[PDB]
């Protein structure tokens, strides 16, 4: 579909680790080396030749999403190693996020991306996103200053920019097409346009005087004043 | 999970850092100023007025001390909040008592709601030595003399344990049971007996400050290993 | 232990959107000074102490208490070295301009602008100097010691002043 077809085409691995893993058992059939941790002597060779052919060509297209567990947890292990070499951008699900209502459940913190350079979503974008992150850095900040301090001395200011880390930790969730079938919003699509501009004015402070329940499962920041108009 | 919680872990350290020698300092300052106030006491106590005999009744005036440069818990948060209480039922008249803001924390209070505040002592001091309030007090004192003051008042915060003080107000120009020098160094008695207050509630609010980072610290630290 | 010196780059940094996200700190160069012209490595000298200091104070973060001892003298401009240190992708800055820069926060000139405002006196600075003050920089291009201080310091203040903080 790339080659051919040339579209932009997906393709998930769901745990690329068990592929490397697979790699090891048939290293070791094949009476192989192996590394001192077990791996194959090939490892990062293997990853490379099938992680280099997941590319934007000129035809253009392939983005891998991998899933990647690796039961020890051990992320520094030869195996996750090698395949995060090869990552561009890590999405993080939370369970915390899930048991709060935040429903693509990812960490705002947590994932990032290497093509989150002005460079190649713009100075705006980029400036809204930083201008995110670190409002929600500082919520986090802040929720230890109240833990260990009370919200008795918290600046006006600050006790401010905690009330645009709920609604922004808030319009961060939206309503899946896939998950119409059970809640049926219907599904959202917002374009980053609309996406960075939608943070851009909840970070100038446009819309300190909606309800912070008001942006929790909406689709852009327009239909979010629709919903400050209940409760 | 496994990384901007340990910033959250780093930086709860840091606090931790600074709130238990603040701590150390709250005690190591105001103790200081009990000495510098039970020094008061000799010259305190050697002992139809000019006209600080009691008269009636229209504008009042009021002096609310505070700390500037606050970090001592509720202790300015809740004189603040005895002033804008008690003139609650003071009020109902435009006369608009007028307060003598010392220390800038009931400062910037006093003039975001509007009170207003005929004057504002700069910075405190912890000392707090002679040169100091013999202006606000002078002053304070200068508005009863002659005329547009029936009565001066101060919202000290007094001080029992260094555990606990109390928001009091204690009313100065019209006496009690040519020298009225009195007055002005009843207003040294409490900005005295205010610092002392102020730290006393600021190493109180310290310790707990630090006990409080641990404790957090300590749950915090679950999540830097079990993802 | 083969290289002359590394350059560690913290991860931390990195996601905190500074950049470089440089640890000047744990970061070195065994050759030091000796591969460094004379204006650098005076301006630089300081430097190192500079932020060496708001290190350590770096702790007392969003709590600017403790007044007037090594207060915001230290701290308040340390927060303003830091921001020089930034600097865009691909953005490479000539030695000269580099060094105009540091010398211009190094010696207080940046102090008396705000922080969020650092970033920005710092590009207007030198796009100052290179329409104007081209003599200054030529000159450190030339043998660069940088000298004809205090014509430097007078040449600055009168971009200085801020005019626009």
């Amino acid at each position: 579909f790339r080659d051919r077809e040339g579209q932009d085409v997906l393709l998930f691995i769901d745990n690329i680790f068990r592929f490397t893993q697979a790699g090891s058992e048939v290293s070791a059939l094949l009476g192989r080396m192996p590394s001192a941790v077990g791996y194959q002597p090939t490892l990062a060779t293997e990853m490379g030749q099938l992680q280099e052919r997941i590319t934007s060509t000129k035809k253009g297209s392939i983005t891998s999403i991998q899933a990647i567990y690796v039961p020890a947890d051990d992320y520094t292990d030869p195996a996750p190693a090698t395949t995060f070499a090869h990552l561009d951008a890590t999405t993080n699900l939370e369970r915390k996020l899930a048991e709060m209502g935040i429903y693509p459940a990812v960490d705002p913190l947590a994932s990032t991306s290497r093509i989150l350079s002005p460079a190649v979503v713009g100075e705006e974008h980029y400036r809204v996103a930083r201008g995110v992150q670190q409002v929600l850095q500082r919520y986090n900040d802040l929720q230890d200053i109240i833990a260990i301090l009370g919200m008795d001395e918290l600046s006006d200011e600050d006790k401010l920019i905690v009330a645009r880390a709920r609604k922004i930790q808030r319009f961060l969730s939206q309503p899946f097409h896939v998950a119409e079938q059970f809640t049926g919003m219907p599904g959202k699509y917002v374009p980053v346009k609309e996406t960075v501009r939608g943070f851009k004015e909840i970070l100038e402070g446009k819309h300190d005087n909606l309800p912070e329940e008001a942006f929790y499962m909406v689709g852009t920041i327009d239909e979010a004043v629709e919903k400050a108009k209940k409760l | 999970g496994m990384r901007e919680i340990k910033r959250r872990i780093r930086s709860v350290k840091n606090t931790r850092q600074i709130t238990k020698a603040m701590k150390m300092v709250a005690a190591a300052k105001l103790r200081r100023a009990q000495e510098t106030a039970e020094n008061a006491r000799p010259y305190a106590d050697k002992i139809s007025h000019p006209m600080l005999e009691a008269r009636p009744v229209k504008k009042t005036g009021y002096m609310v001390i505070t700390s500037d440069r606050g970090l001592a818990g509720p202790y300015n948060a809740n004189i603040l909040r005895l002033v804008s209480k008690t003139i609650e039922e003071r009020h109902q008249s435009k006369d608009e008592y007028v307060i003598f803001a010392v220390g800038r924390k009931g400062r910037d209070f006093f003039k975001k709601r509007g009170y207003p505040v005929v004057e504002e002592v700069t910075g405190i001091s912890d000392t707090p030595s002679l040169t100091e309030i013999q202006d606000i007090a002078q002053s304070a004192i200068g508005m009863f003399a002659d005329e547009t003051f029936d009565k001066l008042t101060i919202f000290y915060n007094e001080f029992v344990s260094p555990i606990v003080q109390r928001p009091v107000e204690k009313q100065l120009l019209p006496l009690t049971s040519l020298l009225p020098k009195y007055a002005e160094t009843l207003i040294y008695s409490a900005l005295l007996d205010a610092k002392a207050s102020e730290f006393g509630a600021r190493m109180t609010a310290m310790g707990n400050a630090t006990d409080n980072a641990t404790e957090m610290l300590e749950t915090l630290t679950l999540q830097f290993n079990r993802a | 232990s083969i290289t002359d010196g590394q350059i560690f780059l913290e991860s931390d940094l990195f996601y905190s959107g500074v950049r470089p996200a440089v640890n000047v700190g744990i970061s070195v160069s065994r050759v030091g000074g000796a591969a460094q012209i004379k204006a650098m490595k005076k301006v630089a000298g300081t430097l190192r102490l500079d932020l060496a200091q708001y290190r350590e104070l770096q702790a007392f973060a969003q709590f600017g208490s403790d007044l007037d001892k090594a207060t915001q003298a230290k701290l308040n401009r340390g927060e303003r070295t830091v921001e020089i240190l930034k600097q865009d992708e691909h953005k490479p800055m000539p030695v000269e301009e580099q060094v105009i820069s540091i010398y211009a926060v190094t010696n207080g000139f940046m102090d008396d602008i705000p922080v969020e405002d650092v970033r920005r006196f710092e590009e207007e600075l030198l796009s100052f100097m290179r329409a104007n003050k081209d003599s200054l920089l030529d000159h450190i291009r030339q043998t660069g010691e940088l000298p004809d201080t205090k014509e430097l310091d007078a040449a600055i203040e009168e971009f200085k002043k801020g005019f626009t903080p």
